[PDB]
């Protein structure tokens, strides 16, 4: 919650964020992690 | 590794003693050669590298606090394997005896567990709202059931197909919990959630509304959060599955219970024969009705109870 | 087993080394 560091937001969502280092394998919408 | 098949002893997350199948080669490894091509349990050592190190122990005694998540991940993977083999004649998650790999101590304060397409992974929890998640047999079986679904129906993890994906995991998670027959219930994750609240859980199949999940199609979530509500709308299917097995009256609609074994048979056949990656809730109904027809005949109580259960939750 | 209570970068944005969400066009090679 709050998530106020800029260009971010809170959700109870999927396991993957967009991370510069990992964008080539996974992102918010292409996430192989199944909870 | 290659060594001699041994039986070690340890204590799980909830402090219960159990025997675990290990492999001895200099160290005792959490490698169970008794089930298919093996069940292997790894230490992620508070990091996110996967799978991490195959769990190695000096003396085949796993009674340290640090050992407890590994004991349960390993043991409960075994139980889940036995369930699919003994009940559904399915050999591991791929039906071809794929090795079952699990990693524990993933990251730090990590309040979740998953299947990543290759293996199961368990956080330790933050210790206040979760304890190590491999402590719940339903949670373990839920994650491995995601692998089953992957290899069978391929239910896309979004929107209604994704909620079906989720419900299938909760249904079989629960049926594995009952199969082990320690402390079974129709709740999800009770054994690893909020160690300072008794009686609660992450989800309820018997009463999804207890935790704000819909128990009728008219209450379905249609927004984009949680991959289009996969862990929310699963309530609708979970409630239908609960009613099929146990019976009850739900928004005035009575359902005759046909029991857990027939529930599992109907849904396993649906999952393996009738569902596809794009299946929605109406298609799951048709799949479950056709499965019950194959298994029990058009005039059966079982067929009628599947129809009544989906009616009761508003899925036509 | 459940959703993740997380901060996410907005679409178009991704975490740098600092953990800050920055435009994806400003991400480095890797
Ligand atoms: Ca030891
Ligand atoms: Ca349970
Ligand atoms: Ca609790
Ligand atoms: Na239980
Ligand atoms: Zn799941």
């Amino acid at each position: 919650l709050i998530c106020n560091g800029g260009h971010e937001y809170y959700e109870c969502g999927g396991a993957c964020d967009n991370v510069c280092a990992d964008l080539h394998i996974q992102n918010k919408t292409n996430c192989p992690i199944i909870n | 590794i290659t060594g001699t098949s041994t039986v070690g002893v340890g204590r799980g997350v909830l402090g219960d003693q159990k025997n675990i199948n290990t492999t001895y080669s200099t160290y005792y490894y959490l490698q169970d050669n008794t089930r298919g091509n093996g069940i292997f349990t790894y230490d992620a050592k508070y990091r996110t590298t996967l799978p991490g190190s195959l769990w190695a122990d000096a003396d085949n005694q796993f009674f340290a606090s640090y050992d407890a998540p590994a004991v349960d991940a390993h043991y409960y993977a075994g139980v889940t394997y036995d369930y699919y083999k003994n009940v559904h004649n399915r050999l591991s998650y791929d039906g071809n005896n794929a090795a079952i790999r699990s990693s524990v101590h993933y990251s730090q304060g990590y309040n979740n567990a998953f299947w990543n397409g290759s293996q199961m992974v368990y956080g330790d929890g933050d210790g206040q709202t979760f304890i190590p998640l491999s402590g719940g047999i339903d949670v373990v079986a839920h994650e491995l059931t995601h692998a089953v679904t992957d290899y069978t129906a391929g239910l896309i993890y979004q929107n209604e197909s994704g909620a079906i994906n989720e419900a299938i995991s909760d249904i079989f998670g629960t049926l594995v919990e009952f199969y082990a027959n320690k402390n079974p219930d129709w709740e999800i994750g009770e054994d690893v959630y909020t160690p300072g609240i008794s009686g609660d859980s992450l989800r309820s199949m018997s009463d999804p509304a207890k935790y704000g999940d819909p128990d009728h199609y008219s209450k379905r979530y249609t927004g984009t959060q949680d991959n289009g509500g996969v862990h929310i709308n699963s309530g609708i299917i979970n409630k239908a599955a609960y009613l099929i097995s146990q019976g009850g009256t739900h928004y005035g609609v009575s359902v005759v219970g046909i029991g857990r074994d027939k529930l599992g048979k109907i849904f396993y056949r649906a999952l393996t024969q009738y569902l596809t990656p794009t299946s929605n809730f109406s298609q799951l109904r048709a799949a479950a009705v056709q499965s019950a027809t194959d298994l029990y005949g058009s005039t059966s109580q079982e067929v009628a109870s599947v129809k009544q259960a989906f009616d009761a939750v508003g899925v036509k | 087993i459940r959703c993740n209570d997380k901060c996410y970068c907005e679409d178009g944005y991704a975490r740098d080394v600092n953990g800050k969400c920055i435009p994806i066009k400003d991400c480095p090679k890797i």
